[PDB]
């Protein structure tokens, strides 16, 4: 992303929909519930926040943190080295080497015992009131404006109090927002594009920063000269 | 003057009231007048009612260390209220002069304490307890319980008891407990 | 013990309150009236003279497992007059301002 | 610079557990 | 029955136990009997356990108004126990017949008293306190320890020990002082 | 400490009186009225014999960071009569137009 | 009015010297 | 704290009070 | 009881503290007691801290009206601590008591009196106007400079000496 | 449990009664 | 403390383990 | 009330210890 996640508050996208007549019975309550399905369907990873936590195994089992959404990486916490997803279909089941994870509720099923591990998740970022906290970007607030209208203008439009043009209309300004916004949180910077570079342009090709926490992934590939 | 012990016993029988002049030397010729039992339907700002619950001069008994010490243990049955959605109001009026000397402020001739019944409001919050065990959720209930009790308690022990009433009447009124059962019970 | 019986009738009764008001109780909690009241049956029989203390005390903190489980299972309420931080109600009586060889002194 | 009962409560409460009585000789 | 003063000596090194009885007029005839020490390890709902931590006699000090009021200060390392992460529990007994015009509810011959090491708590919530002053945020940590302990007290006060020591053991065993 | 005693009240009258008002006050400071009160109890009980005065340094600077948090705790007020630049009401008064082997001279 | 630990060290010397 | 003379003998006023 | 003049020294060498007794007819037996000096690192909210900067008793300097004012200037170098970067809090007692006419609240044996050192704040503002006579545009800091002065001298007059350090290290110092 | 030397007393007495 | 009859039943049921009659000698 | 074994034994080992 190139510009960056200025936080504000939700009813800053109340302050833009209400200025329409037919939107004027939204709420909070509704703003709250359809912001959260637009940040879910977008998935975009520049708006959450990125939190490590600790956490111990007790038999190839683990608590899980309360915000978690999404694990970047998990990584034994005293070597270091990250796990990879778990292929296995008997771990913790005995009969009568590469160590992996997999992860459902709120427990966190390891191929280790008794070991500490590193997790690196993405949160919401909320505010002082337990709610969700959005990017002040006003293509991510025209699009979440326009998702909200959309949804509101579907219900009338089953209701038959809206005109089928009007919904085509929201519908297509919609669309052409949604991958506006994408695109605009999603295409590199210059920063990242240099991590990019060192990535792609390499004579010896590093492929093995998984086991680091991708630290590497972008550092200069240098060679000596001879 | 102080209180020693000032509690409603927990099987909902007897307000238990045990005053005792304080021990310094300024404080002989001071004596314990009366006991005035309060609640909180019959209560004025200043000094007890005209109309209240009970009445008990000390001095309709032996005629010194007697006077001194005072212990009343009134069935709550006799009063005619509840033990547990009453909250009452025990003043002790004195009877001499304190010696001269004494720091100013420490000769109050009156004092001023405040009953009630913990053990349904312990009850209530044993409900919300075992949301404190679950994380990830604010243990809203917990948190409301120990309020309404500390808010009770501080407007009590600052004087604001009018602000004390209200609260009382918005929380705790409508308390429930088992009425203490008449015939007494045989166990030790 | 005298209260297993009176929390187990408290429990049943609220079932069947709730199954008068209701056509419906969670059969998970079921599991529960079902838990409590067998080992009522079993501690106020034949079968509580096989109980040492250990087995007590395991009895007693599995059961509090079903404490705040429920509606129908709550805590029980016991008379106790302690807390964590008790209170000091110990008066002091100088003796003839007299200072032992280090400590002071009192009656 | 005045103190209040309680305040002497508290010095009671203070003193009393560096001194003891006749018996504790 | 009552209690007096029941604490752990600011020098994290004696247990007091200071017992007195009821001064009633219908308790003339009341002495105490003895004091028993419980952990809560060796704690159980009914009177006091078997194997307990420490019992004492009281007969065996004096040699009757003595009898009446009773003091202690007990080494706890000689107890061979901690003093942080202890929770001592105190039984008194009474060894005596109340006069009959004695009140319905007042005979209860056994009282219990609970004891913490207040030292750690303490030093948390300075730790938490200092937290507190980098950058006026509250650690979430201590609104939950305030809690815990809120917990705890309400588990005493209705006489619920057993899940006190369960929250106990699991939230603040791990005690620095 | 006397004070504390009324922010405390002051700032759990408030908030009863939002949840009076409205029917919702933000947890974020209900942790801080929990934090306000605890401490509170916690310096006028049985604790407050543990007390450094560098502890109470860091209780008071670190108590007030809750100070203009929310409108429940509010600064409070000292009686004060200084500032930080204060004022010359000395006078002058020479001695018959005199002076020292250096300098003016007064009464 | 509030009391530290320094505070009642200064009593309590104070009422040993005096006694 | 600094407590003044005065203080002090209030304090001992007290505790002798009590005597 | 209030001050004649609390000030630092044109010359940023002695700290000058004259102190008296007020003049009204029952104050009569009232006299001047102490003067004990604390800075922002030893302030004490319940009266002076333990282990002070520097503690002066009265009756050693005389040998009853003189005891009455009081006049000190303490060389800020013989107190180890740097004129420029320090607050000194000033505290005073009596050591007397009034007659039985006083009127409520006017019995207080305790003063204090915040003190600072002006030459910096007086360079600060000197530097912000050399700026602003270049292009006549206001700097914020400027702006900032004023308004935390402002919001020290709030917390002085209210009491707030704590958060007043707060804002002292935060913004003066560092 | 403890069962103090009165209790011991009052199960001697119960017992003997049909004795 | 105070028993009830129950609890001397079932001290009762636990001595007639222990014990015989004249004719088991 | 509740008895365990421990609580049988010692009512019975006095019993026999007073007879």
């Amino acid at each position: 992303m190139v510009n960056n996640i200025n936080w504000v508050k939700l009813p800053v996208i109340l302050d833009r929909l209400l200025r329409h007549p037919l939107l004027t019975d939204l709420n909070l309550e509704t703003a709250i519930q359809y912001t959260l399905d637009f940040i879910s369907a977008m998935g975009l990873p520049n708006v959450y926040v990125d939190k490590i936590e600790t956490i111990d195994i007790k038999e190839y089992r683990g608590e899980l943190p309360c915000d978690l959404i999404s694990i970047n990486q998990v990584r034994l916490h005293k070597n270091g080295i990250a796990l990879r997803a778990m292929t296995d279909n008997f771990n913790a089941y005995p009969t009568h080497g590469e160590p992996s994870f997999k992860t459902q509720g709120r427990v966190i099923f390891t191929s280790i015992k008794h070991e500490k591990v590193d997790i690196s998740y993405k949160a919401i970022m909320l505010d002082d009131e337990g709610l969700p906290l959005i990017p002040d970007n006003p293509i991510f607030l025209k699009t979440l404006e326009l998702y909200i209208k959309k949804e509101w203008f579907t219900i009338l439009f089953d209701m038959g109090k809206i005109s089928p043009a009007v919904l085509n209309n929201t519908q297509q300004e919609y669309a052409f927002k949604a991958g506006q916004c994408n695109n605009e949180f999603v295409i590199p910077s210059v920063s990242e594009m240099e991590a990019i570079t060192n990535m792609w342009n390499q004579l010896i090709p590093r492929v093995t920063e998984f086991r680091r926490g991708f630290k590497n992934l972008g550092d200069k590939e240098y060679i000596r000269v001879h | 003057m102080h209180f020693n012990e000032l509690r409603i016993s927990q099987d909902n029988r007897f307000l238990i009231i045990d005053v005792s002049v304080d021990n310094q030397d300024y404080f002989e010729d001071v004596l314990l007048d009366s006991i005035v039992i309060d609640t909180q339907d019959t209560f004025v700002m200043n000094g007890p009612s005209d109309n209240p619950l009970y009445i008990y001069n000390v001095e309709d008994a032996y005629d010194t260390q007697q006077m001194k010490n005072v212990r009343l243990e009134l069935n709550i049955q006799d009063l005619k209220v509840s033990p547990c959605s009453t909250m009452f109001f025990v003043y002790v009026k004195s009877k001499g002069t304190p010696s001269t000397d004494t720091p100013c402020g420490f000769d109050k001739d009156q004092i001023l304490g405040t009953v009630i019944n913990l053990q349904p409001i312990y009850k209530q919050t044993l409900k919300y307890l075992k949301e404190v065990e679950c994380d990830c959720n604010i243990p809203k209930g917990f948190i409301d319980m120990i309020l309404k009790l500390k808010a009770i308690e501080l407007c009590v022990r600052t004087g604001n008891y009018p602000q004390a009433i209200k609260y009382w009447n918005k929380f705790f009124i409508k308390n429930n407990c088992k009425s203490p059962t008449s015939n007494c019970g045989c166990y030790g | 013990m005298d209260k297993m019986l009176e929390i187990s009738e408290e429990a049943i009764t609220r079932y069947f309150t709730t199954l008068s008001q209701f056509g419906y109780k969670k059969y998970s909690d079921v599991d529960k009236i079902i838990v409590l009241f067998f080992m009522e049956e079993m501690l106020a029989g034949e079968m509580s003279y096989y109980v040492t203390q250990d087995d007590y005390r395991n009895i007693v903190n599995a059961l509090y497992c079903l404490a705040g489980s429920t509606c129908m299972i709550d805590f029980p309420m016991f008379e106790s007059y302690d807390t964590l931080v008790h209170s000091n109600n110990r008066t002091f009586v100088p003796r003839i301002t007299e200072d032992s060889i280090l400590r002071s002194t009192e009656d | 610079m005045f103190f209040t009962q309680e305040d002497y409560r508290k010095i009671e409460k203070w003193l009393l557990a560096n001194s003891r009585k006749d018996t504790d000789f």
